[PDB]
RNA sequence: CUCCGGGGAGGCGGCAAAUAUCCUUUGAUCCGGAGAUGUCUGAAUGGGGGAACCCACCUACUUUAAGGUAGGUAUUGCAACAUGAAUACAUAGUGUUGCAAGGCGAACGAGGGGAAGUGAAACAUCUCAGUACCCUUAGGAAAAGAAAUCAAUUGAGAUUCCCUCAGUAGCGGCGAGCGAACGGGGAUCAGCCCAUUAAGUUAUGUGUGUUUUAGUGGAACGCUCUGGGAAGUGCGAACGUAGAGGGUGAUAUUCCCGUACACGAAAGGGCACACAUAAUGAUGACGAGUAGGGCGAGGCACGUGAAACCUUGUCUGAAUAUGGGGGGACCAUCCUCCAAGGCUAAAUACUCCUGACUGACCGAUAGUGAACCAGUACCGUGAGGGAAAGGCGAAAAGAACCCCU
RNA sequence: GAACCCACUGUCGUUGAAAAGCCAGGGGAUGACUUGUGGAUAGGGGUGAAAGGCUAAUCAAGCCUGGUGAUAGCUGGUUCU
RNA sequence: UGAGAAGCAUGCUGGAGGUAUCAGAAGUGCGAAUGCUGACGUGAGUAACGACAAAACGGGUGAAAAACCCGUUCGCCGAAAGACCAAGGGUUCCAGUCCAACGUUAAUCGGGGCUGGGUGAGUCGACCCCUAAGGCGAGGCCGAAAGGCGUAGUCGAUGGGA
């Protein structure tokens, strides 16, 4: 129901385009979001997460089980 | 102070000043005294109840501040105070302190 | 000649009625403004 | 149909030329009744409180009049009338 | 008459309520026909019904 | 409607008089507290719907006919229990019960988005301005808060608000404009913890104190003149811990209501302090995808500038007390602090509302749009716009009766 | 060629009977036809057998409320001796 | 009376407030702004009285009759100027009584004022069962928020059902 990373909470942010004549117009920066299936061995199933590449790096560093447990602690249905 | 329906009062202001009588009613701050402050009412006939009309004389109310309770002993205007004689509140004449004569 | 107002009670109620106003947040804001102003009749 | 509602169904008789003619000729009673009363309720109330037999009931509702009194406008309430037909010669 | 009413049972009070409701209907019919000169009668019946219902609520 | 308390002779609310039936010293009307009842619509929640309507289902009792009485039946979230696919174990799914939430409403707070008219005597950087407006969501306040902060004699010592510093230093088509800090003087003052866990806060109960919701008593003036009427003239008198105010037929300390002062509460509510028990603080144990860096933006008085510092959309990425951050490019030396975990009162902001008091504020074209049956009449499909209209007399004593019509 | 749907000509009307009409003539009238009821498309948008036409008697950017007391080197006015 | 803005005295009306002097503060002075609100003039007793289907007389009532009632004639419509239904309106329907205002004149008349009556259903219509276009929409998909769309369903006649 939004462009929100499940792991980091990243979401689009506002900013400006700045031309060579210094004209400023509003823009947004969007996160590098995508869907990814991760094998969960303790539950014998694939979990599909909407996350950023930075969230993927976090999962790489901390293990899928710890991240999933943390999201469940924050109150997400995984 | 207090003036009730049965009392005997004396008029202290208005065209009836000096006259005395018995009050007939008290309502809000207006009092009617028997035989005082008479007006002439031109009454039209009341068709449904007959009652052929005429010029009738009746009493008009005076402001309660324009009458004073009459002291029977001295035949003079007085004021009214309150005293708990024995265990009951009663009215008393300010000038003398005796109780107020009942109607 | 035909004039602009051609009355129809069903269309009147379905366009400007109480439930139509309550169905959206802007209509509820309309009702709030009319209550704040103290209108004797809120809707058609 | 309880006694409390039975005692509330009927309001009063109707006094008019039409009601008087109906009573004098066709043996029909004209009543003012509760705005929410039904035909079954009216029949039960009449049979209980008058000891007569009812063959059929006709009802009609007259909307109240809006009139201006003084400087203010007002409206009278709706009235429901019951035409109660009694069996053979009764009441 | 609430003091007199309070010295009765629930079952007596319910019968009293039924009697008073029937009496109220009879008074309304008499007034509608125009045979009644005293409307304080219907006022008293109304207030008595209210008192009986209050006492029933208190006692139950 | 009931009960408790007050009060003591009238009363059946107002326009709005009259009339009847009446009620009341066996204590009415009225005033305060506590209870009972409380139709339908509306978050509206049994389903639906053009708001105030249409149609239902399930239990228990009741009736004999075609009904009644009472209770239950919304959605979502959490917990427990039960049941249960592809698919073997499971999981998803399904149901019941219990608890909770939704809506409305002034301003103030916090956060998510965010203009243009205008000024620059044109206009694009800039200004207007993080203003107007839209959205989400608290509390009696909120936010912030206990230095990886400043300072530069080696000193200060958490936040917040006010006066100065100062229109100074700076920023800026170096234009128009924007505009600090250090230091000093005040208001208020307060610190406490990271798993055996603190200060504090919130509930319930008890006790104490105070306050609040009816009320009672409450001093003292006569004569005379003018007058329709005296409170006004003239002559004397009395009270004052009371000469605030209002009314009474014209201008009253002493006529009335009051005022100073002295008292007063069955019953209920508010606040303060002290104990009791819960619960919270409090999934957190010294902080890694973190600090720092490359690219693009935003915030800082500071527009890329000699540009430090803070935030991060994207790509990366340490050391870890012989360690690390800052002191406005940067290096060395000195000084100072310990980020990547938390809680915390006051001084501060506001007025839909309650009580008391006040005004060199208005007096019916003024003052609220509205002193009056006004957000009404009226206009518009609708959002919406939006008036005019106060005064007989002290008292109706509001003109019996006669005449023309 | 009637009903029905249109609007080519002329007189009248122009503080009208009428904020677009009457009268006398005129065109289509089984079709790309006329029409009731109920719906959909919303403002730099819609719809348009295309005239910048129409979008509630308003259209080269509808109406209402706010920014707002916009700005106006322009015009007017500015009260006793 | 003074040089002026103005001052002073007094007759009549009016019926309860006014205020020296010296200081102090301003919603402090109007003829104009095609200024704003209310009242009232001129035009002027002038134009007009809304389809050129058309009226005449006798009697009645009445303060008053061209317009109301009764009667005898005349004329106009008759694919509507007659009779119905839906939509829309809401008491305008009927009777008695009244004539100020309303009715483009008067009115005894009225769709006007006041008072009292009047709408009777198993078969007519609605409600109800059913669905179209379209609307809403448990879960769901999407979106900074507000929200967009949509499945199962659930509504919705202008149509089907004694
Ligand atoms: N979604 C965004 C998409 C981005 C897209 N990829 C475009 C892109 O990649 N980069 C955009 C640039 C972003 C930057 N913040 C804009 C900025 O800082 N401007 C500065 C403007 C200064 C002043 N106000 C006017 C001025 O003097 N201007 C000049 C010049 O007029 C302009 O000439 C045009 N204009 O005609 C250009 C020559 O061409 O040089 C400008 N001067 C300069 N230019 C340089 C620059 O940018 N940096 C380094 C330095 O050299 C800069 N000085
Ligand atoms: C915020 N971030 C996320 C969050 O925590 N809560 C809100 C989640 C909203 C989110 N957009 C997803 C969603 O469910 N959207 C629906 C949707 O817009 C629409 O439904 C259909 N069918 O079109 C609408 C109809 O009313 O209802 C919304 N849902 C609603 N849930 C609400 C409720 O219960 N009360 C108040 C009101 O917010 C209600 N609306």
């Amino acid at each position: 129901m939004s462009k929100v990373c499940q792991v980091t909470g990243k979401r689009p942010v506002v900013g400006n385009n700045v031309s060579h004549a210094n004209n400023k117009t509003k823009r947004r920066f969007e996160p590098n979001l995508h869907h990814h299936r991760f094998w969960l061995e303790s539950e014998k199933r694939f979990v599909r997460l909407r996350l950023t590449t930075k969230g993927m790096r976090i999962i790489d560093k901390l293990g899928i089980e710890k991240v999933v447990a943390d999201l469940r602690a924050q109150g997400q249905k995984i | 102070a207090k003036i009730k329906k049965g009392d005997q009062v004396i008029v202290i202001a208005g065209k009836e000043k000096g006259k005395q009588g018995t009050v007939l009613s008290v309502s809000e701050d207006r009092v009617k005294v028997e035989g005082l402050n008479l007006v002439k009412k031109h009454q039209k006939p009341n068709r449904v109840t007959g009652a052929e009309g005429g010029i009738v004389t009746q009493e008009a109310s005076l402001h309660i501040s324009n009458v004073a309770i009459l002291n029977a002993t001295t035949q003079k205007a007085d004021r009214v105070g309150y005293q708990v004689i024995d265990g009951v509140k009663t009215r008393v004449y300010k000038s003398t302190g005796e109780s107020v004569a009942v109607a | 000649m035909k004039r602009t107002f051609q009355p129809s009670e069903l269309k009147r109620k379905r366009v400007h009625g109480f439930r139509a106003r309550m169905a959206t947040k802007a209509g509820r804001q309309v009702l709030a403004r009319r209550r704040a102003k103290g209108r004797h009749s809120l809707t058609v | 149909m309880n006694n409390e509602r039975i005692y509330q169904v009927l309001k009063g008789p109707v006094f008019s030329e039409k009601a008087q003619v109906l009573g004098d000729t066709a043996g029909v009673q004209v009543f003012k009744v509760d705005i929410n009363a039904t035909k079954l309720e009216i029949k039960k109330a009449v049979e209980k409180l008058f000891g007569v037999e009812v063959v059929k009931v006709n009802t009609t509702i007259t909307k109240g009049k809006t009139k201006r009194f003084g400087r203010t406008l007002g409206r009278r309430s709706d009235v429901k009338k019951a035409y109660v037909t009694l069996k053979a010669g009764q009441d | 008459k609430t003091k007199d009413l309070r010295e009765k049972s629930v079952e007596e009070l319910k019968a009293l309520l039924d009697e008073q409701q029937l009496n109220q209907f009879r008074l309304r019919m008499a007034k509608a026909t125009g045979q009644l000169g005293k409307s304080h009668e219907v006022q008293v019946a109304r207030k008595t019904i209210a008192r009986i219902k209050t006492l029933l609520t208190e006692k139950q």
